RNA sequence: AAUAG
């Protein structure tokens, strides 16, 4: 059954604990995701932006397909 | 894609999009 | 800091460990400079004084080690440095190096 | 200790140090709004930035903005030095830093040629939207103040009343690629939350385009036949005809269809001196329909509009640039000027404010004697007034809006008014009805700080003075307007913050899902209108199921 | 009219005459101050109430006590010119007399077997100067008054928005100035909850208890008993008449209804009444009823009686039953189930749950908890009920004695619970709390008495704890008291409050107008983020006492206010105004201040009130407000009117001409910006003002005003020498008075304070004249800005927006030049390596940048200096460093190496060109005094003698002697010679002051005072500028669009009555130059003044020759005119002022195009506006980085142009990115820009290489963010 | 804290 959750529930609720993290309730963010053991892939913008890479968006969009294909391969 | 007039691209951060587009104009807000 | 309170001290303490960007390009041009001057001398000369400032290499050198490399004398490797410097104190090939003053 | 070193506070009394303010723990390192993560790693200070106030370049190009030489000369430093190096001006860096530094001629040569192509970012802050920050081609001007071009005023929302801007440099070769093809301001002219244009002329342009567009009745050189918009621009330079004579012209206009088809007609067309010389700069491709009118704002959007929809992007840009050009040019020939004869107080005003007074005066009575009950006495009042300002503002805006003039064979006539502030509230440039209002009408009814209603309106408008006890209510509620506003501020800032945080992640990866679910669109009725079409909701979406007709 | 009044008299077109001059306007700061400082016999106000609230202090033991016997303030050390020279508090020291007297232990306690009288030194006091400021460290600053809640009781609710249902939850709140605070609430189920401190709520019975009140006797006090017999075997009811007015009713003689008015039946009078059981069977006991057979108690209070409970006391012989009055709307059993949900039942078990309420966790004593109930709210020590919370608490209750105690009682609680049960019934309404008469004002006098008391108490817990040794034979007063407490909390409250601030010094109005602001922030206020709606409003009763008007635009709208023009603040800290007397029907000009609470009752006319002859109203309905809200009322009953039109404004409103054809919105950026305009060269008045410009001059303290009357000795720009009048001498005076005046110092905010004599020698001066004029004054009025030629029309797009078009000849003439003063430090410290050392000898810096210095190495006094030009120079020691074998190649070729010292010196910042105008030289107590220093002494010295000798030359001359003077000169040698107290490591400061004459330029900001701003964006040659039929060209071309749609007309009507000012300035300017009989001048000039049916009688027949001439020639320049607020000039006269000047009756002229030379299409709106320099000037907002300075930790870009900083591309600009899609821009801002150490370096030399491209690293924040998440023990890391 | 947008 699909749940519906508002703006600030789904921010965090995520799949990615960084974006949670930097968005608010760091602490409960990161006790969870530690107890938890979570991996962040690293999918989003937010996350990319906190790392330094270029997002997944625009003109770096290809790129982040292209490391897709070499994972996959 | 509104800004451009054409089919949106691959790539294009919409989400972004519409969450400016949502509140750029928040200050503006208050039988015959 | 003064009347704020959401200002820090923290957020105004420099950093002066750090090396300007003007003079680490400079020392990539000193270093292509040396090079360059140091290819218009004899080898002998050239790795005699590389030796004997460092230049390209770990350690430094005294006289004695560089005497090691084909003849062990003192007074000659003194006086063979004192030649390359006098060749390269002639103005024909330091402007270059003089600019870096 | 450890829990005071790892979490402050969280399980009981703070630990203080000899300022008497809690210590400072890994917690709050990491969290909140001052911690590393918005303060340092979701926003950063950056170097190759600059900031001014900005002033208006009129000159300027959609493209270009008006950048200062000193502050050139710092930001471009690095490529200066580049450029100095390679030409051998210097024969070393610190050569150049020193040639940089004296600021010799050959520096500011140095400097044209490094910003001959290289596209600089300008921002303004609050970035409410991405045209908060849009890229441009530097013009070096003596100064110490950004020039900003005037139709981007509306995209930064920003005035000349001391707006300051901040200014990039963006580096590599991809990033100034990206300033020239995403963020130039050429680029960005439609809205993307609606699709409206965004580059729409305000105020002194369309003021000019209003003027120039506007008929008089028997003006100088009335009938006269022209052989084109040349001839006409000649007749008003000679002080042959007025602007706003009515007149007949040879007009040629080219027609595109939406095959494309190319059709140009030549044909006599009557008009005004303005309007064919306003033709004078219509891209080929549209109807002279468009130009045949009085010009508000609406109208030149319509034009613009126009023009992108059926000529494209580059035409759209140089019509803009244009009318901006020909906007400014005639608002300063018309002389438009405010005073204080402008301000046209009906007369009957006072009468009506009697007859509401002594009516007022009989309900007083009638609650004198029991008929009516307090809540009804203060209703009927209420109406009673708003009543009478109703009248006084029609009679106002009747009385402001036309006026007489004698024609040609000798009659009265009606023609539309050429009051100042009736042409800048009409054309759309600054002013609306309720404005005009209140400088030549009534203020009306005002409400207390809780809400309610004065019973007493201000019977005075701007032109005559209020009293102090009209100032008094008046400010009531001008400091409940200020205090809405910045708090709402705050309000908005919060709520756009966790929209773009829950739809950060969305991002077109694919063309085609090959799903063959939809939602079901429908004109929006809600009784018996329509408030919306659904031409306008189905603009852009890409039909799911077949469009069979009915 | 006064002598500087009669040289320039401006033509008032008021009309209503006024009966109450504007008062002093900086008295709100000197008589607190006053009320702080002086001596009070009666020790209610200040140092002795703080003195005697403290001492005397008692040793616990009772050995000996510390008895307090009188105070006073030593001389200061420097005067308030050496104090900001040397950047020192300016203070008096505080020394007070203690007796430490010490009892015998053998003789009874209470025997004084030694006193011990000495003085001790309690700190230093900061003194206010004349002008209402402090100079803490050398700086000027202003403690603002606060605007806090009242102490005393509120009764509030919560309006019915907390509950699911209305419930409309009532609250009682009392706030003492001291103490904790009591709470009393009803909850949703209408029960009595009390809360101390704001901690978990508790029964309210509780707090009765502790007050040793037993049930029943709380029973008595909350409510009314209905009574009970047995009378003839029958049931008895008490009747009381007015509660009857359900069954049958007794009194067979006269039947009431019987299960189905009540005034005729109960007119005969009955007291006797029979019910039946089943009316008692509801009710609630009053009483408990013992039976001594039994022992035991059949009915208890607080307990419903029963039919049992019946039959058992009909056994036990009781007759007579009472129990409670209860109903559902006038009264309610509240306090029945308050007490019935009370587990206590002793004063000692009341005692232990509030102790373990306060206390949670310790084991409970009775002692410790009877300790903390005494000092919560009963003891003087730790609880202070103010006498203004006495006040306000005893108006609320209703109490009428008490009026001197500072604690709370028995009474007081109780009838606080009294008014909230009745307000809870009906009876009673809700306190209004932004009401003035619930709101205080605190000003500076009374937070140094408390943060003085604050030290006093800090110190007299160390003297008691000292005092109950016993070892007292050796110890004096002095030995017990240490003065470092007191003095550290003056020195926090005078410069570390937030209410203590840098004082607005741009131009005399700023000043005045911060001395006379009012904020709810502070200590014991407001937060800005915390502070809702309503506070931020205009309430009805600020009307008269805080402006609507003035206020910040900004976050914090509403919660700083201006004083209003005739406000007050009355003994106990509430704002009141003044108002005249309506007596038999006339306006007497007696006039009393009302406060908030006494305005409501009485019905104030206004200020436009038509008037007779006789003094009475002529109107029969008349205007009027009456409890806040306005109406028309009868001519008979109204009691007060206002006073002046500008009763409601502030000055900086006051100030504003045709305020009231303003929108409010821009009237408030008009009185705002007004106090940032920037003086300029030459001081210009309005053509256009108000009247209140001589006030402002006058009481800012800028000018230089007569002490006493005579003729003017000597005039210089620098000393006015006034030879007194032989009236007001001093018995055995020298007769004369000096003037020193301020030339070219710097204000806080580095503009210009400079004083012009505007006298001349043999020129007659009364008291109060002005003889200079300083910054931003022009013949003692207020002259903030210029009178501009100004056109209301489009130009090519150049004013579009709010953009200003500016003509080349107003920079030409130097109307906006400006000039400011800058300060600049060296500091020569002490280091490891060695000390610093100001010296000429700079390595590495030829002769062309030593030209300007001197031997010592600081720039010559006059000279011109640019941007990197060295003004004092200073080596300081350096360590070996590491050379690069490259550099040690290049020493080898080029032998040179001089490596000692670095250039660490004082350069000019880049962009500044000035000339040096004053350098000083401070060196340490022990260190060898250069040169320079030398010179500087000897010069001072020498200014000192000659000074000195001048002053005593005049005054002997005057009075037609040795030691004294010798003393004066010696006190003066000692100051100037001695060394300066430097901060530790300090060898030598030397201070530089620049000036920099700054001229108009594209980007600087321009105002008038109607909030119409802009920003400048073109210098336009003179002939392109729209120029009339005369050939004059406009200064300036403002936007005719910015008008309508901000609704400020008054800009219109100000440039239409500058254009007919200006006209008739020119006509006399005319008759003067054309040399016409004075007769005819005199005849222009009398017509000019008898314009208009106005309040003023000017008689140049009054006037001489002399007179008439100067008057004339002060008009050349325009004829200055008074437009008062809401008092103002109408149409009629404007136009009637534009006739007489031979001008256009719409203020429209024909204005031609310069480029062109052809007329516009319309006439255009010309004439003359005074326009405001702001101090928002492009030059100190242009910054640009490239490269710079980087942070300690993070590695980023500093912040701000002092730093050289760099721009922060916060979260919106990183989202606008992301939406465009550029994602290498962003990946360029986030790492090689900010924070990518290798990598910024990388992508500068590849700049330098030409080759642009870029090697992204990781953000060294990014680093410190997993550091510091792996500290707090989480294993954060990254996989490949 | 204050100030500008
Ligand atoms: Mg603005």
């Amino acid at each position: 059954e699909r749940e519906l959750l508002g703006i600030t529930k789904a921010s965090l609720a995520t799949e990615s604990f960084i974006s949670a993290a930097s968005f608010q309730e760091t602490t409960r963010v990161l006790t969870e995701a530690a107890v938890s053991g979570k991996r962040d892939d690293l999918r989003g913008l937010k996350e990319n932006v906190i790392v330094g890479r270029l997002i997944p968006a625009g003109t770096g969009f290809a790129y982040h397909q292209d490391r897709q294909a070499k994972r996959a391969q | 894609d509104l800004a451009r007039g054409h089919l949106v691209n691959q790539g294009e951060a919409v989400g972004v999009i519409a969450a400016q587009s949502i509140g750029e104009p928040g200050t503006q807000l208050t039988i015959q | 800091i003064g009347d704020d309170e959401d200002s820090h001290l923290g957020d105004f303490i420099e950093d002066t460990t750090l090396e300007l960007p003007l003079d680490s390009a400079t020392a990539t041009s000193l270093k292509a400079a040396t090079r360059d001057v140091l290819a218009g001398l004899t080898p002998r000369e050239a790795k005699v004084l590389r030796m004997r400032f460092g230049i390209d290499m770990n350690t430094d050198h005294t006289l004695e080690e560089v005497g090691k490399q084909f003849d062990v004398t003192r007074e000659r490797i003194r006086q063979i440095e004192a030649k390359a410097l006098r060749k390269l104190r002639h103005p024909s090939r330091s402007e270059v190096l003089r600019s870096f003053l | 200790s450890v829990d005071a070193l790892l979490d402050n506070g969280r399980r009981g009394r703070a630990i203080t140090g000899s300022n008497k303010r809690p210590l400072k723990s890994l917690a709050d390192m990491i969290k909140g709004k001052q911690g590393r993560f918005r303060q340092n790693l979701l926003g950063k200070r950056v170097d190759y930035s600059g900031r001014s106030v900005i002033t208006v370049g009129p000159y300027l190009r959609l493209h270009q903005c008006g950048l200062p030489k000193k502050m050139a000369l710092e930001l471009f430093k690095p490529f200066i030095y580049s450029k100095l190096e390679t030409r051998g001006l210097a024969t070393t860096i610190k050569a150049a830093k020193k040639m940089v530094e004296r600021e010799e001629a050959v520096v500011w040569d140095i400097l044209d040629e490094v910003i001959r192509e290289h596209p600089v970012l300008l921002n303004r802050a609050p970035t409410l939207h991405r045209l908060g920050i849009q890229a441009f081609e530097p013009v070096l001007i003596e100064g110490k103040a950004i020039q900003l071009h005037p139709l981007v005023c509306a995209a930064y929302n920003a005035d000349f009343d001391g707006d300051q801007m901040a200014v990039h440099v963006p580096l590599t070769l991809e990033a100034q690629l990206e300033a020239r093809t995403l963020m130039m301001s050429t680029n960005n002219i439609l809205s993307p939350a609606s699709g409206d244009p965004i580059i729409v002329p305000s105020q002194d342009v369309v003021l000019g385009l209003y003027y120039m567009t506007r008929e008089k009745i028997n003006a100088k050189g009335e009938g006269m036949y022209l052989t084109g918009p040349a001839e006409a621009e000649k007749a008003y330079r000679t002080k042959t005809a007025e602007l706003h004579a009515r007149v007949k012209v040879r007009i040629t206009e080219t027609i595109k269809h939406e095959n494309g088809k190319l059709t140009t007609e030549t044909k006599m067309i009557d008009t005004t001196v303005g309007r064919a010389m306003l033709w004078q700069i219509v891209p080929k491709g549209l109807p002279y329909s468009l130009v045949n009118q009085k010009l508000g704002k609406k109208q030149i959007s319509n034009l613009l509009n126009e023009a992108y929809r059926k000529l494209g992007l580059k035409d759209t840009v140089i019509f803009a640039d244009q009318i901006m050009y020909t906007g400014f040019a005639y608002a300063a020939l018309s002389g438009v000027s405010v005073g204080i004869d402008d301000m046209v107080v009906p007369a009957a005003k006072y009468t009506e404010i009697a007859e509401a007074e002594e009516e007022v005066r009989e309900i007083q009575e009638q609650f004198q004697s029991g008929l009516v009950t307090a809540g009804e006495r203060y209703n009927k009042v209420i109406d009673i007034w708003a009543s009478t300002n109703d009248r006084v503002a029609k009679a106002m805006m009747e009385n402001l809006s036309s006026e007489q003039v004698i024609n040609r064979q000798g009659e009265q006539e009606k023609q539309e008014s050429f009051n100042s502030i009736y042409m800048m509230a009409d054309s759309g440039a600054r002013g609306s009805a309720a404005q005009i209002r209140q400088l030549a009408g009534m203020r009306g009814l005002m409400a207390r700080p809780d809400g309610s209603i004065i019973e007493t309106p201000i019977t005075a408008n701007f032109k005559e003075g209020l009293n102090v006890l009209q100032y008094f209510i008046s400010t009531h509620g001008a400091r409940k307007g200020l205090a809405d506003t910045a708090l709402k501020t705050a309000n908005s800032g919060y709520l756009t913050r966790r929209l773009v945080d829950v739809a950060q992640d969305v991002v077109v990866t694919e063309h085609d899902c090959g799903t063959l679910e939809g939602v079901v669109m429908t004109p929006h009725i809600e009784g018996g209108d329509v408030k919306v079409a659904l031409t306008e909701l189905a603009l852009g979406r890409v039909v799911s199921e077949d469009i069979l007709k009915p | 009219y006064s002598y500087t009044e009669k040289k320039r008299i401006r033509k008032d077109f008021g009309t209503r005459p006024q009966v109450l001059d504007i008062p002093y306007l900086l008295s709100i700061q000197l008589d607190s101050f006053e009320k702080f400082i002086e001596q009070d016999p009666e020790g209610q106000y200040g140092l002795e109430a703080a003195f005697r609230s403290v001492f005397p202090i008692q040793s616990y033991n009772g050995n000996s006590e510390l008895q307090y016997v009188s105070y006073r303030l030593g001389e200061p050390v420097f005067d308030v010119k050496e104090c900001q020279i040397r950047g020192v508090t300016y203070s008096k020291p505080l020394r007070v007399k203690l007796r430490l007297v010490i009892f015998d232990k053998d003789a009874p306690a209470g025997t004084v077997k030694d006193i011990k009288e000495q003085e001790v030194y309690m700190g230093e006091i900061p003194l206010m100067t004349e002008n209402g400021t402090f100079v803490i460290n050398g700086t000027e600053r202003v403690i603002v008054s606060q605007l806090h809640r009242s102490p005393g009781v509120f009764f509030d609710s919560d309006k019915g928005k907390t509950h699911s249902s209305g419930k409309v939850l009532y609250n009682a709140r009392i706030i003492p100035y001291r103490g904790s605070w009591l709470d009393f609430e009803f909850d949703p189920k209408d029960n009595l909850y009390v809360r101390i401190d704001r901690r978990r709520k508790l029964p309210a019975s509780i707090i009765l208890r502790v007050l040793g009140k037993t049930s029943a006797e709380i029973l008595d006090i909350f409510f009314e008993k209905v009574n009970f017999e047995v009378k003839d075997q029958t049931l008895m009811m008490e009747l009381v008449p007015e509660r009857l007015r359900t069954f049958d009713i007794e009194a067979d003689g006269k039947v009431y209804v019987e299960k189905g008015h009540i005034r005729q039946l109960e007119k005969d009078g009955v007291n006797f009444i029979e019910v039946p059981v089943e009316y008692i069977v509801g009710k609630v006991s009053a009483k408990d009823y013992v039976n001594e057979a039994t022992g035991e108690l059949i009915i208890t209070a607080n307990q419903e009686i029963s039919l049992e409970a019946l039959a058992n006391l009909s056994q036990a012989g009781y007759k007579k039953l009472e129990v409670l009055f209860t109903n559902d709307l006038d009264h309610g059993p509240f306090m029945s189930e308050t007490l019935r949900v009370d587990s206590t039942t002793d004063r000692i078990s009341a005692l232990v749950e509030i102790y373990r309420m306060m206390r949670p966790g310790e084991p409970p004593t009775k002692e410790a908890a009877e300790s903390l109930f005494e000092s919560l709210f009963f003891s003087a020590e730790r609880y202070d009920l103010s006498t203004v919370g006495r006040m306000k608490f005893n108006s609320s209750i209703g109490r009428e004695d008490a009026e001197e105690q500072g604690t709370l009682d028995e009474v007081d609680i109780i009838e606080v619970m009294k008014k909230l049960i009745s307000i809870r019934n009906g009876k009673g309404e809700v306190d209004d709390i932004d009401h003035l008469g619930n709101r205080r004002i605190r000003s500076v006098g009374e937070m140094a008495e408390n943060q003085f008391r604050v030290g006093l108490v800090r110190v007299e817990r160390a003297v008691k704890e000292r005092l109950s040794l016993g070892d007292l034979d050796n110890v004096m007063p002095q030995d017990l008291i240490n003065a470092k407490p007191i003095s550290a909390a003056v020195k926090e409250f005078f410069g570390s409050s937030q209410l203590s601030q840098f004082m607005d010094q741009n131009n005399p109005l700023s000043e005045v107008t911060h001395k006379r602001r009012i904020s709810a922030l502070g200590p014991g206020g407001l937060t800005r983020e915390r502070a809702g709606f309503e506070v931020r409003d205009v309430h009805v009763t600020h009307y008269g006492r805080l402006c609507p008007i003035e206020t910040p635009e900004g976050p914090n709208i509403g919660l700083i206010n201006s004083l209003s023009a005739f406000a007050r603040c009355n003994e106990y800290g509430f704002l009141e105004t003044p108002y005249r007397r309506v007596v038999n029907g006339v306006v007497t000009d007696e006039v009393d201040y009302l406060s908030a609470i006494e305005e409501g009752q009485f019905v104030i006319a206004q200020a436009n009130a038509k008037l007779t002859e006789e003094g009475g109203f002529a109107d029969e309905l008349v205007t009027a407000r009456q409890k806040g809200e306005s109406g028309l009322h009868p001519r008979e009953h109204v009691d007060y009117m206002d006073v002046a039109t500008n009763q409601v404004v502030s000055i900086a409103a006051s100030l504003i001409p045709f305020l009231e054809h303003d929108d409010a919105n821009r009237a408030l950026m008009g009185a705002n910006m007004q106090r940032q305009a920037v003086p300029t060269l030459r001081s210009e008045k309005p053509l256009v003002g108000t009247g209140i410009e001589r006030n402002v001059a006058v009481d800012s303290g800028v000018t230089a005003v007569a002490k006493r009357g005579g003729v003017i000795q000597s005039v210089d720009a620098s000393r006015i020498v006034v030879k007194v009048n032989e009236e007001e001498l001093i018995p055995g005076e020298a007769g004369i008075d000096i003037y020193n005046l301020t030339k070219y110092t710097r204000s806080n905010q580095n503009t210009c304070i400079n004083q012009r004599p505007c006298v001349m020698p043999g020129e007659p001066v009364a008291r109060g004249d002005v003889l200079a004029d300083g910054p931003s004054t022009d013949l003692g009025e207020l002259a903030l800005g210029q009178n501009m030629r100004i056109a209301f029309m489009p130009w090519n797009g150049y004013n579009f927006e709010d953009s200003i078009l500016v003509s080349e000849r107003v920079v030409q003439d130097d109307r906006f030049t400006t000039i400011h003063i800058q300060e600049l430090s060296c500091v020569a410290r002490d280091t490891k390596l060695g000390a610093e050392e100001i010296t000429a000898d700079i390595p590495n810096v030829g002769e062309a940048a030593l030209s300007k210095l001197d031997e010592s190495g600081i720039v010559y006094i006059g000279a011109e200096v640019k941007g990197g030009d060295i003004l004092v120079g200073k080596v300081t020691p350096k360590g070996e460093t590491q050379l690069t074998p490259e550099e040690k190649l290049l020493r080898a070729i080029f032998g040179e190496k001089a490596s000692d010292v670095k250039d660490t010196s004082l350069r000019v910042p880049n962009s500044v060109a000035g000339t040096v105008i004053d350098v000083q030289v401070f060196t340490r107590d022990g260190v060898e005094k250069d040169k320079r220093a030398l010179e500087i002494e000897q010069m001072q010295l020498k200014e000192a003698k000659k000074d000195l000798t001048e002053e005593f030359q005049i005054l002997e001359g005057g009075l037609l002697l040795k030691a004294d003077f010798d003393k004066k000169f010696e006190a003066k040698r000692r100051k100037i010679t001695q060394g300066d107290d430097l901060a530790p490591g300090v060898l030598k400061i030397v201070k530089v002051y620049l000036a920099v004459k700054r001229r108009i330029q594209p980007g600087d900001k321009m105002a008038g005072r109607h909030g119409n701003k802009g920003v400048i964006s073109k210098i336009n040659p003179v002939e392109d500028m729209p120029y009339d039929e005369n050939g004059q060209p406009v200064d300036i071309v403002l936007n005719p669009l910015g008008v309508p749609s901000r609704m400020n007309i008054g800009q219109i009507l100000e440039v239409h009555l500058g254009l007919a000012a200006k006209g008739i300035g020119d006509k006399i300017n005319q008759m003067i130059k054309e040399q016409q009989e004075l007769a005819k001048l005199r005849e222009f000039l009398q017509k000019v003044y008898d314009l208009g049916d106005t309040r003023q009688r000017v008689d140049i027949s009054e006037l001489s020759d002399e007179d008439v001439r100067t008057l004339a020639h002060n008009l050349r320049a325009g004829l200055p005119v008074a437009t008062p607020v809401f008092d103002g000039a109408p149409e009629s006269s404007i136009k009637a002022m534009l006739e007489l000047a031979d001008l256009p009756a719409s203020g429209q002229l024909t204005l031609f195009d310069g480029r062109t030379g052809d007329a516009f299409e319309r006439p255009v709106t010309v004439g003359y506006m005074y326009m405001l320099k702001l101090n928002h000037l492009v030059d100190d907002k242009m910054h640009a980085r490239s490269t710079g300075s980087y942070s300690l930790v993070t590695q980023q870009p500093l912040g701000g142009k002092a730093q050289f900083g760099g721009q922060r591309f916060g979260e919106m600009e990183v989202w606008a990115l992301e939406a465009y899609g550029a994602a290498y821009t962003l990946q360029e801002m986030l790492t090689v820009k900010s924070d990518d150490v290798n990598g910024r370096t990388k992508m500068y030399k590849n700049i330098v290489d030409g080759n642009h491209a870029m090697e992204p690293g990781m953000p060294e924040s990014f680093n410190v963010l997993l550091k510091e998440i792996r500290s707090l023990g989480i294993n954060i890391e990254l996989e490949d």
